[PDB]
């Protein structure tokens, strides 16, 4: 794969600055941590709830570990 | 006689001024034809976003017709003269010039005083030259070298007004008004930015005389709010990428701000360009030619062709290169090219740069050839450096360029500074910025 033979483009123009006339850290603050709460948000439902569930088997079944060794449960 | 004492036996340029502030310069040449013109400091860097595209405008309405000549009446008497009257417009300078018999100089510099101060600029004239710009506009597309450069300067000085193309976006010109034209006129076309200059077989004194007769009702006031003053212009190292793979060649043209105009660097700087110098494939020298760029790219089929180049600006400008290739000969390209820069840099020898020395001469020399190729060097001169330079002082600032300066003034503009890209094609292979830029030390 060599740049050359790559695909077919047409009509698409890109304009860039050279890493010396910009900032490397641009509103890094103000727009970062909007973006990663955006992100965050936008996934928590699809990731976070098998972990709760982990979670609560886990604190179940530890304290059931427990209890059953026990004279009175 | 010597290069030496021909250099020296050249007729001085004369130089005079009106009170209006018209400067009037001349060459005086045995020639029986000559060539006479008007050199304005007016472009496309003096106009706004709003009327940007009105100069350009006023040269196609510039031969329409006078108050005092309607119609074709300027047109017909060029012509039954055997004079020919053409035009040309810049980012910075506007000229129109007649080539006339050399008998005919007074006819000549009334057309062109009629010219520069009766202009016509009929209403229905206007609506014909809209169209005629705007067709003009597709054609222009259709040049991707045209194109290419106007990119460059689009990305090389964003946010200026040299970032303006001549011709101004479609929308101004469907959109300018007489009312826009007529003010752009009475604010630039005023005596003190205009030069008239003429070389040929004619003699300062009657040029000076025809001058007071014709031009002196040229304003040369304005006032003091409306006196169009040049703001520097920001240099941006950048990219611009238009990407087609639908045309068959890629157009690359890449640089480094230059010094601008004035500059004592811009000698050593044609140097180093003309050892690097230029090529295309109709070339006879091939694999033998000096340039190293040119001899790889010619043995290598490397592309079709390339020129270096070094365009200047009041205080700034664009030095570099500007290439034709196929899609897979890019990345080659530009590794050459920068290598060239780089060893002009930090290694240039005393025998290149002595070619590079000779070429330059030979250059300037053949190119002041004709009536017409000097009256537009006394015309621009005047505008840009308020003098005409002589032939044995441009001998003096070449000759005193050798190795060691061709290396410092190459380091100075080019070595480690962020260059201004621009390309057009089937560019896939055109390198990324970061890689461009590291190329450059
Ligand atoms: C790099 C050298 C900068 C100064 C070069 C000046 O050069 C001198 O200019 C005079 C006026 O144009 C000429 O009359 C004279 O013959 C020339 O040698």
């Amino acid at each position: 794969r060599q740049f050359g033979h790559l695909t077919r483009v047409r009509h698409v123009i890109t304009y860039s600055l050279s890493p010396f006339e910009q900032r490397a850290f641009p509103h890094y603050f103000s727009k970062g941590i909007p973006n990663v709460l955006r992100r965050t948000r936008a996934c928590i439902l699809r990731v976070a709830p098998p972990f709760v569930a982990f979670y609560l088997v886990y604190t179940w079944g530890t304290q059931e570990f427990e209890k059953s060794k026990r004279k009175n449960p | 006689a010597t290069y030496a004492q021909a250099l020296q036996s050249v007729p001085e340029t004369q130089v005079s001024q009106l009170d209006n502030g018209l400067r009037v310069a001349s060459e005086q040449s045995s020639q029986p034809t000559c060539t006479v013109g008007v050199w304005i400091d007016a472009g496309s860097r003096y106009e706004s976003e709003k009327n940007n595209g009105a100069g350009y405008f006023v040269e196609h309405l510039a031969f329409k017709g006078t108050k005092n000549r309607p119609g074709n009446a300027l047109e017909k008497e060029v012509e039954s003269m055997g004079a020919h009257l053409n035009a040309y417009s810049t980012r910075e300078h506007t000229a129109y010039y007649i080539k006339a018999l050399s008998k005919d100089l007074p006819k000549a510099v009334e057309l062109l005083a009629d010219i520069v101060q009766n202009c016509s600029l009929e209403d229905s004239q206007i609506e014909k030259e809209r169209d005629v710009i705007l067709q003009e506009l597709q054609e222009n597309d259709t040049s991707m070298r045209d194109v290419v450069f106007n990119y460059l300067h689009a990305t090389a000085f964003q946010g200026t007004p040299l970032a303006q193309s001549v011709e101004g976006p479609s929308e101004n010109v469907r959109k300018l008004s007489r009312a826009d034209l007529t003010e752009y006129l009475s604010r630039h076309y005023k005596a003190p930015r205009m030069v008239l200059a003429a070389a040929g077989g004619l003699e300062h004194r009657q040029l000076l005389d025809l001058a007071q007769k014709h031009f002196s009702g040229l304003s040369g006031t304005y006032d003091e709010d409306a006196v169009p003053t040049l703001s520097p212009c920001r240099f941006t190292g950048s990219q611009i990428c238009h990407r087609e793979d639908g045309l068959p060649l890629a157009h690359v043209a890449i640089a480094v701000e230059g010094p601008g105009w004035a500059h004592p660097d811009n000698v050593a700087l044609q140097v180093a360009n003309a050892i690097i110098g230029h090529y295309d494939c109709t070339y006879g020298g091939g694999a033998h030619l000096s340039s190293p760029l040119a001899s790889i790219a010619a043995t290598n089929k490397l592309c079709q062709s390339f020129q270096t180049f070094n365009i200047c600006y009041a205080d700034t400008g664009l030095l570099g290169a500007h290439f034709v290739c196929d899609h897979m000969s890019i990345d080659d390209m530009m590794f050459v090219l920068q290598g060239q820069w780089m060893r002009l840099c930090t290694s240039a020898t005393e025998s290149e740069v002595l070619r590079g020395k000779n070429l330059l001469r030979n250059a300037l020399v053949s190119h002041l050839d004709g009536t017409t190729p000097v009256c537009e060097d006394i015309g621009r001169s005047l505008l840009t450096y308020g003098r005409r330079i002589p032939l044995a002082e441009w001998e003096s600032r070449i000759a005193e360029v050798d190795a060691r300066v061709v290396r410092e003034v190459c380091s100075k503009y080019f070595y480690d500074q962020c260059p201004a890209v621009a390309g057009f094609g089937p560019i896939e292979q055109l390198p990324d910025y970061n890689r461009i830029r590291s190329g450059m030390f």
